[PDB]
């Protein structure tokens, strides 16, 4: 029993971004947090597109890239979907995947801008975050794209679109007490935003015992999940790793013996 | 020219020259860090 | 060579067909040996 | 008998002999060694090689035109 | 050619801040007031809408 | 075998036979018209 | 003429007796593997 | 300006580290951000043409389009002709793959031979257009664009405009990256060990006054002969911004994260993607086709050609002294003959 | 047809290069003889 | 040409194990860890973990190679105390810390939201 | 020896190519057998003589006891033989080396297994390693009182041509001219 015991401190909570301080934790504890934030927090997005027509300036996997990128709202949802791999269905079905229509056609001599709003979503609860609105394709008259396209569970280790971070800032040691980062010049570097040091020294004296155990965050959010749950999602996804691994060891200790 | 034909090049060897260096000491978690590269390791820690 | 006040024995020339026609066919091949050496040498490589 | 050349297995001669040895096994020609566990032709001879049975004699011919028979095993091998 | 839905470093959506861009610098922004102006701070994200060359318009002048 | 004016976009049927010409306006550059067949793309 | 078919690099016996092109062989672009043993190369699987 | 570059560039401003990461990037080898890759980071689109002429030239022989029957027509191959219209065109929007047929041409025999165009082994993309109409002889005249996406692999060259070109050496994705405190991190990873000897400061220069573009908004100006510009300006330039003045910053390891004790040179560089990508230069021959004359493997990749052993390779082998091994690619794996 | 698919010693199966595999792996110009160096094949998913 | 699956990384094929346990011969009282389909993510947190264990001698684990997805935590333990249960001990350990930053992690939203 | 040495190395540059590295050897005999220098050897100094004796019988370049064999592989060896009589000699082993007889037997074993294993194999194509090697460098060569260097040069010599490009005669004054500039 020598399990860490954390303390979370929230600074900053907005709709876009969330900022907050772990303290009495490993870095690698730390580190595998924000490394969760990125590649192993499911969302739903846009993976399987079947272009009907396309008369667009850009060609039809030009196009099914775009509606890959553009985030989905997956709050609720994406906990009870199932990953399409996992489901039983064909495949697809309202239980793995949330299917999508696109048909917009020019005819005025104004440039057609195809955008997320253009999307409609046979489930209200994953629709495009944006309802500016993300552009798809700008069409001119007389062109028309006409699409259908299923949206399905996957995180961000699979592929960057699966990613629910706009950038995830993490940070410790501002001062540099550990010099972990040894500086030729240390008056030559900005002081941290966190820096707890007065002007006039530019370095925390040097810690020999130090380690360490306070990590600042800031994680902000595309619009596919509210920061907060994408750090929720990930400390829960996280936790779920290791207690299928602990499971497969558990029956490979009782094989071998 | 009865000599190594290849040798330890680019960052093995720029690196190589920092960690030989007398001022560079590892933590005990580095060290266990880096025998786990050491196929030839005969799995005793030395004495620091 | 034959000059007065002018070393016999290690007065050389670097072309090696004078040496040939002067000196014989085993000093041409020290000559073509040293002449060799000094284009590999030169700039410091070494060649067993 | 009145041998001239090396005592020496030569590089060249462990080479094929290892190989040609090879392709005998692979060609289910008896094994001379004991194996466990090993299927590789390769891999069996050179354990042959290091038992000193591979039944192969090298004969090294001397540029006058003769030759030296030598047993695989009479050679000393560089390992 | 068009707007990158995604900036390429961290992912920020910057696929809807191209026409609002636009009519920043039309309003007499400087770029780097118009980039302020929508929230894009990374450096990263700046440099999908500074350095974007939006072809499709060109594109559009050619009938289908 | 329907085949689109290259000029003034007119869907035209074309046999094996007889020539590749627009009906309307005589163009004489004619593009296949997109397969019924439907890819899928993955949005990656 | 035949003369020309034998001599020159790309002759007969220079370009087709000397060196020629082979079978079981590939040809691709190298890339670092510091992860690779020296006596290692990493071979991709449609070469394979 | 006047070269229109603006208007038709040819590269994309990536988040450039220059820092010894994993190994990977060693020996003019470059690191890409996967992540980066997934969002359209150096995607990029092939397009190739293929163009077919049915002629008739002869007292009865002449050249159709039409789907040849394997039992009508003499010359057939193991691809697919199944792609092909009724007119003996592929439509656009079907996907091919190698050895697939998208063109079927038939020449009468004096039943009839194939002369079907086969689409190139590597090539795996999507007819995009095709295009019918007469050529200038009058002939009907038939051309195809296939359209490839290519996503930026391992061994797809990449270049600064500065002579430091380099292939990518591996791909990680973006918490394996290293990042700055901003969670930043770069697109691209190059070698330290390429600058000193190559002294392509420029590069480190348009590096530095990238960043400061990237954070002011202005595009930067690096015109050569320019007293106005100089690295201490850019340097202080990038210092109001909360930068460090030389370019440096500090990032954590994405593995561990870890601070890296060494702050990383890191800035937004112009890199351009060459045409030389690794899977239009990966060829494997294992008992290919065979030339009329000399009876030997052919030549050329497009042709499932060997690859030359040739008098260098073969000097080289007699050092080795494998006389065997030589004997196998001089004779055994080019032309075995008997006589 | 599995009847065709029997094997019996004597056979020999034309079976695809695998991890181990000795190549020759070389570059040119092949100018000495480190220039042809036999590695150990090993397969990794890409395409260098 | 040569691309693997996306999926691949994380995805176990059938007939692969996740973890496998192997016994080092090299010195008493250490195990080899073998995890199919895991990185660095779970590999240093463990490795961390244990390190953090007084009974533990060496805790290490390694990427063998990028391009594959397996990592290798070599545990030593102490006479007494088994690797396996040093390993079974670490993950409960980290188990009982992520439940615990998660419920912290709530209450701190609630009070941000509240006020 | 040492008058056979000047001989052969007029300029005195003592620094050679030689099959086994005595001094290394020495150095591994050390460490393996924890020599003390500090203490006296239990060496004798005779066992030093007559087992370099022994060893240099071992070493065998031209094998055959006529004495057309005998010379020549006096020639053969003769270099190294100088060189492991002036690193094996009984005073040097005392004074510094300070090896003990176990020591000096596995040493005596290690020159005669690491001699053998440097001679020349049979069937090595040493005229292709030689055309390589002397081949190799001439691709860093660069090409152009001066006197031709580098590729250019190197044409000359195994082009032999009847005209140089840059013929060259360097004279040694044997007299008093040599010391006196004005008599030169
Ligand atoms: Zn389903
Ligand atoms: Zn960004
Ligand atoms: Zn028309």
């Amino acid at each position: 029993p020598y399990a860490n015991q954390p303390t979370v401190r929230i600074t900053e909570l907005t709709d876009e971004n969330v900022k907050f301080i772990i303290e009495n934790t490993d870095l690698a504890v730390a580190n595998s947090i924000r490394r969760v934030f990125i590649a192993e927090v499911p969302i739903i997005a846009i993976d399987w597109v079947q272009i009907d027509a396309n008369s667009s300036v850009l060609h039809d996997e030009f196009i099914a890239h775009r509606l890959g990128l553009i985030p989905l709202t997956s709050d609720d949802i994406v906990d009870k979907l199932q990953y399409s791999r996992d489901c039983t269905c064909e495949e697809f079905c309202p239980e793995c995947s949330v299917e999508f229509t696109l048909d917009v056609r020019c005819n005025e001599d104004q440039t057609r801008h195809v955008t997320s709003r253009d999307l409609i979503s046979n489930s209200p609860r994953v629709i495009p975050v944006t309802s500016d609105d993300i552009l798809i394709v700008k069409l001119r008259k007389g062109q028309e794209l006409r699409l259908r396209a299923y949206a399905k569970k996957g995180f961000g280790k699979e592929h960057a679109k699966w990613n629910p971070t706009a950038g995830v800032a993490f940070e410790y040691d501002p001062d540099n007490a550990l010099r972990h980062t040894v500086y030729p010049k240390p008056e030559e570097w900005p002081k941290s935003e966190y820096s707890e040091l007065d002007e006039d020294e530019s370095q925390a004296p040097y810690d020999p015992n130090g380690k360490p155990e306070r990590f600042y965050y800031n994680v902000e959010s595309c619009g596919s999940l509210r920061p907060e749950t994408i750090v929720l999602s990930a400390l829960s996804g996280l936790k779920k790793k290791l207690s299928d691994l602990q499971t497969q060891l558990s029956h490979e200790i009782q094989s071998d013996v | 020219s009865n000599r190594p034909v290849m040798g330890i090049v680019q960052d093995t060897l720029t690196a190589v020259r920092k960690f030989t260096k007398r001022d560079v000491f590892l933590e005990r978690g580095e060290v266990m860090n880096l025998l786990m590269f050491l196929s030839t390791w005969d799995g005793k820690v030395p004495q620091p | 060579l034959s000059e007065k006040d002018v070393d016999p024995v290690r007065t050389t020339s670097n072309d090696i067909v004078e040496i040939f026609t002067v000196l014989g066919i085993e000093a041409v091949r020290k000559a073509l040996e040293r002449e060799l050496y000094h284009v590999i040498s030169f700039d410091g490589s070494y060649v067993n | 008998q009145k041998r001239i050349t090396t005592p020496y297995m030569t590089k060249y001669e462990r080479a094929r002999v290892l190989g040609t040895r090879a392709l005998q096994i692979a060609m289910c020609a008896p094994v001379m060694v004991e194996l466990e566990g090993e299927t590789d032709p390769l891999l069996i001879a050179m354990k042959e090689l290091k038992a000193r049975k591979i039944p192969i004699i090298i004969r090294r011919y001397l540029p006058d035109g003769s030759y030296e028979d030598w047993g695989v095993d009479e050679l000393i091998i560089s390992d | 050619m068009i707007i990158p839905v995604r900036c390429f470093t961290c992912g920020k959506i910057v696929g809807n801040k191209w026409e609002a861009y636009l009519g920043l610098l039309q309003a007499e922004y400087t770029e780097g007031d118009a980039l302020d102006a929508l929230g894009l701070k990374r450096y990263c994200c700046r440099r999908m809408l500074l350095a974007h060359v939006d072809l499709i318009e060109k594109l559009l002048n050619y009938a289908p | 075998m329907i085949y689109i004016c290259g000029e003034c976009h007119t869907e035209n049927e074309i046999k094996s036979r007889d020539p590749i010409r627009c009906r309307e306006c005589g163009y004489r550059i004619m593009y296949k018209k997109r397969t019924k067949r439907l890819v899928v793309f993955d949005a990656r | 003429s035949l003369k020309q078919r034998l001599k020159g690099k790309e002759g007969r016996v220079r370009g087709n007796l000397m060196g020629k092109r082979v079978d079981f062989s590939a040809r691709t672009v190298i890339t670092p593997d510091p992860n690779l043993s020296i006596d290692q190369v990493g071979v991709p699987r449609s070469i394979a | 300006e006047y070269l229109r570059f603006r208007e038709l560039p040819a590269g994309i401003n990536s988040i450039v580290a220059i820092a010894s990461y994993t190994g990977y990037n060693q020996e003019d080898s470059v690191i890409m951000n996967r992540s980066a890759v997934d969002r359209g980071f150096f995607r990029s689109v092939f397009y190739r043409s293929y163009k077919e002429q049915e002629s008739k030239k002869g007292f009865d022989q002449e050249e159709v389009f039409e789907k040849p029957t394997r039992e009508t027509c003499q010359g057939m191959r193991h691809a697919i002709y199944d792609k092909l219209d009724d007119d003996g065109l592929i439509a656009p929007g079907v996907r091919v793959s190698g050895d697939d047929v998208i063109i079927g041409k038939t020449v009468t025999l004096p039943t009839k031979r194939d002369c079907s165009t086969f689409l190139r082994t590597s090539e795996t993309g999507i007819v995009d257009q095709v295009m019918v109409t007469l050529n200038q002889e009058g002939y009907k005249f038939c051309k195809i664009r296939v359209r490839s996406v290519r996503i930026p692999q391992i061994g797809d060259k990449f270049a600064s405009r500065h002579g430091q070109k380099g292939t990518c050496g591996i791909q990680y994705r973006q918490e394996d990256m290293p990042f700055t405190c901003e969670g930043i991190t770069p697109d691209i990873i190059i070698n330290p060990h390429a600058i000193p000897s190559r002294m392509t400061i420029g590069h480190l220069i348009e590096c530095l006054q990238g960043k400061v573009s990237a954070n002011k908004g202005e595009i930067g100006d690096a015109t050569p002969f320019n007293d106005a510009v100089n690295v201490q300006k850019i340097s202080n330039l990038l210092s109001d911004y909360g930068y460090h003045l030389r370019g440096n910053e500090v990032l954590y390891n994405g593995f561990t994260g870890r601070k890296i004790t060494s702050q990383i040179f890191i800035g937004p560089t112009y890199y351009q993607r060459l045409k030389h990508m690794v899977d239009d230069k990966i060829h494997s021959r294992a008992r290919g086709p065979i030339q009329i004359l000399n009876r030997q493997p052919m030549e050329g990749r497009s042709r499932d050609g060997g690859l030359r052993f040739g008098e260098m390779e073969r000097d080289c082998q007699i050092a080795h002294g494998a006389a065997q091994f030589l004997r196998e690619r001089l004779f055994e794996a080019s032309d075995p003959y008997q006589v | 047809k599995p009847s065709d698919l029997h094997l019996q010693t004597g056979y020999k199966v034309e079976r695809h290069m695998c991890d181990g595999d000795i190549v020759i792996f070389n570059r040119q110009p092949t100018l000495h003889k480190m220039s042809m160096m036999g590695h150990r094949v090993r397969i990794l998913p890409w395409s260098t | 040409m040569n691309a693997p699956p996306a999926f691949e990384s994380f995805l176990l094929f059938e007939g692969e194990k996740k973890i496998t346990i192997n016994k080092d011969t090299k010195v008493p009282n250490a195990c080899l860890f073998t995890i199919n389909k895991e990185d660095h993510t779970l590999g240093n947190i463990i490795k961390s973990q244990l390190l953090k264990d007084p009974q533990v001698l060496f805790a290490g684990y390694k990427v063998p190679h990028p391009l594959e997805h397996k990592i290798i935590i070599r545990v030593q333990t102490t006479p007494d105390y088994s690797p396996q249960e040093a390993f079974t001990n670490a993950i409960t350990d980290l188990i009982s810390e992520l439940s615990l930053l998660e419920e912290r992690f709530r209450v701190a939203i609630k009070d941000k939201q509240e006020g | 020896d040492r008058e056979v040495l000047r001989v052969i190395f007029p300029t005195g540059d003592s620094k050679v190519v030689l099959p086994c590295n005595l001094l290394r050897m020495i150095w591994n005999a050390q460490k393996i057998f924890h020599i003390n220098p500090r203490l006296p050897s239990d060496l004798h100094p005779i066992k030093v003589v007559e087992g370099v004796k022994e060893l240099s019988k071992k070493l065998v370049i031209v094998n055959g006891d006529d004495p057309l064999s005998r010379q020549a592989q006096e020639n053969a060896t003769l270099l190294f033989n100088i060189h492991l009589r002036s690193t094996l000699c009984s005073r040097r082993m005392a004074e510094e080396f300070r090896l003990s007889g176990e020591a000096f037997d596995w040493l005596l074993g290690e020159i005669e297994s690491k001699f053998n294993q440097a001679i020349a194999h049979p069937g090595e194509m040493v005229g292709a390693l030689a055309a390589q090697s002397l081949g190799e460098p001439a691709t860093q060569m660069t090409l152009n009182k001066n006197v031709t260097l580098g590729v250019p040069r190197l044409k000359e010599l195994i082009n032999i041509s009847k005209k140089p490009k840059t013929p060259s005669l360097t004279v040694f004054l044997l007299g008093q001219s040599a010391r006196d500039a004005e008599r030169a």
